[PDB]
RNA sequence: UGCUUUACUCUUUAAGGACAAGUUGUGACGGGGAGCGAAAUAGUAGCGAAGUUCCUGACGUCACACUGCCAAGAAAAGCUUCUAGUGAGAAAACAACUGCCCGUACCGUAAACCGACACAGGUAGUCGAGGAGAGUAUCCUAAGGUGAGCGAGCGAACUCU
RNA sequence: GUAUGAGUAGCGAAAGACAGGUGAGAAUCCUGUCCACCGUAUGACUAAGGUUUCCUGGGGAAGGCUCGUCCGCCCAGGGUUAGUCGGGACCUAAGCCGAGGCCGAUAGGCGUAGGCGAUGGACAACAGGUUGAUAUUCCUGUACCAGUUGUUUUUGUUUGA
RNA sequence: AGCUGUAAGUAAGCUAUGAUCCAGAGAUUUCCGAAUGGGGGAACCCAAUAUCUUUUAUAGGAUAUUACUUUUCAGUGAAUACAUAGCUGAUUAGAGGUAGACGCAGAGAACUGAAACAUCUUAGUACCUGCAGGAAGAGAAAGAAAAUUCGAUUCCCUGAGUAGCGGCGAGCGAAACGGGAAGAGCCCAAACCAACAAGCUUGCUUGUUGGGGUUGUAGGACUCCGAUAUGGUAGUCUGUUAGUAUAGUUGAAGGAUUUGGAAAAUUCCGCUAAAGAGGGUGAAAGCCCCGUAGACGAAAUGCUGACAACACCUAGGAGGAUCCUGAGUACGGCGGAACACGAGAAAUUCCGUCGGAAUCCGCGGGGACCAUCCCGCAAGGCUAAAUACUCCCUAGUGACCGA
């Protein structure tokens, strides 16, 4: 489907550091591969090679109103570049 | 607004599609980085690629 | 040794007394016998109870 | 032509074959370092001397290597050949690219595991320094880490050590 | 639900003292100084097991056998990057499931071929630096394994290629 | 004419082009689970074959198919020649869940009672297991009776705690006549006649169709005449209309004063009723509201009837030479169960084993057994209603409960 792979962009103070090496953090679905988010960024913002790395999350507590429940998963994404930049965000 | 899109031959129809998918695609990045007064402009987006679906099932028998 | 393959035969139970009528539970089952017959042309090795092979 | 095996003739301090810890260079103009130390919120950023000789020396490693004993001491794949075999022609060389899924925080002789508890109990494996010392024994100490989650006074009986 | 016992028994093995902070409040929080305890362990790394307790900034109603400005507690954000490490895309031992099949009132029981199954085999990376938390994962330097394109010394698939 | 659930807050928006909402039809529907490509510690991992894709190319992404068994047909096929195992492909059906309920079967306890306990009872109950259906089961006399008879089954009252069974102890316990509910009867096998095929005994033997035929007063074949009509259905997911179920529309009539914070309370004077059931509103309302009586209304999807079509199915009378009428069946011995009936003087029904009949001049039954009389045709099938239950859906009711 190669358009719902990336959901946002992680800002956050280590991804603000990353974004000096070309560095960028998103958020990519689960029962995805290294190599579909390759395709994806580089048919979505015409930027090239030099491999994503992925993670995972459990997820934790939160307890609003005496209701004890869960929060996502999550898959982040931190893609590095070659010679382009994403001045957008 | 059903009747624009029952005017449209199955091209624009896929074209139309493509470009729901783009502006879906930017109205995201842009709620991420704190923006939007208009955030009620992605449930447009989202039902008319469910109406263009519902029609080209419709077209195909 | 289960079924017949001609008739209904098969096993059962019942009950079991001696002189002084106290009950136990048997097994009572047919006489069963392999004997190799005919199904369909082919040969086949089957039980068929020694009442039906008169 | 691989492999097994019988019968015969040579050869043996040999020749051939197989394995092998660990040494010297390069890697290495590099980072590493006792101490000095700022311009500002900093022992920070930044700056560096020497790499010597003798003694003791490992069941760590060669390696289940060697000798002895009887209680006679797992499998299958990866690997190497030889043919059956399908069956243009790849085979070195250099350059440039490709390499998926899951676990990686933290505690882990404990306040985070098993004991209802922030419990004098239990928890498999590896490293485990010095003086004396056979030694991981005992007494005091290095690297390190701790000072116990109620106290202040008095200094009787009585009970405990 | 509330009394009596009764403001009694107990506060769960250990060495602290002073000065200066912060603060409405301090033996119990922070900083300094000396003293003291273990040191085949009260030190370092890891396998299970626990499942966010870890890091940063705030809070004191309840938990902490007292106090508490503090915490493994509460609120709010944020951290767990791999071709080489351990497991899968490789192999099997105990055991289990077992197409057909052999038995058996139903239910089902037992087993061939084939499989599943690590505690065992076989398998390509080392040194340093970096952060508030990750580091054989990030970057710095030098490597290795399996491949794909682009260039560079041979044809009867006979096969000696 | 307001709207964006629970639910406050703000941000953004939508609607007279009729939003939100209500009703009937559609479309989409991730991953696990009978789980079904292979594996698995469920919501995970790894494949094969075709086709389309990104990249110069390999790695990458998507779609569809690939379990097992039998029932039908192909092709392939050998220990062994012939064909049978076997293999491969296509085809048909199954496989699991409930509603903790009602039904039919297989297998089947103990405490307890007898003031102990063995036969007995608890009790063919609880539990397990297979099989279904909206109901199931049983069903068209080898019957009930005993004069004078009656004609499929099931369910209810009565017979009656009677006749009976029982260490004749504790206890167990019917049936027929009689009155009601509801009503319904059908189809094969056999003998015989052709058409096919094989053996062509070229005897007429077997198999396949088509006819024929279904009974006790015996009936049918077979012959002879006839007639060649009449009449019913428990059938179609065929039509045309009627009704109904799932959203709805309309629907009468009161003011003022006093006490009140607030009136529906109180007091004068009125009105309505095919509506004086109920609920809410600032305290108790026929006349404030939602409703009730009454009248009206369905584009769409079911469901029920009616009558058209279409499918079926069905004849008289006489003759009595010959032929047919359900076989290892009925029945007997031996061992056990069912019937109220515990082997007792024990028929009638099954089950296991071993013996083993007749063919209308026949056979079975009338509570051992014989003779006479009477009533009936077993060993092949199907069958609506009258009856039992409620996970659920709608509309209600209660000298039922009120933390």
């Amino acid at each position: 489907e190669l358009l719902d792979v990336i959901k946002r962009p992680v800002i956050t103070e280590k991804s603000m550091l990353a974004m000096d090496e070309k560095k960028y953090t998103f958020e990519v679905d689960t029962r995805a591969n290294k190599t579909l988010v390759k395709q994806a960024v580089e048919s979505a913002f015409d930027v090239k090679v030099a491999n994503v790395n992925i993670l995972n999350v459990r997820p934790k507590f939160k307890r609003m109103g005496k209701y004890a429940g869960y929060t996502k998963k999550r898959r982040k994404a931190i893609v590095t570049l070659t010679e382009d930049s994403k001045e957008i965000q | 607004k059903v009747k624009e899109i029952r005017e449209l031959t199955t091209a624009e129809m896929l074209d139309k599609e493509k470009q729901l998918k783009e502006e879906l695609f930017n109205l995201r990045f842009q709620l991420a980085t704190g923006q939007l007064e208009n955030t009620a402009r992605i449930k447009e987006v989202r039902q008319s690629i469910a109406r263009i679906k519902t029609v080209l099932r419709e077209q195909a028998n | 040794a289960k079924v017949c393959y001609f008739t209904g035969r098969k096993t059962s139970s019942g009950n079991n007394r001696s002189h002084a009528m106290n009950s136990t539970k048997r097994t009572v089952k047919p006489n069963l016998q392999k004997v190799r017959v005919l199904i369909d042309g082919k040969p086949k090795k089957v039980w068929v109870s020694a009442r039906a092979l008169k």
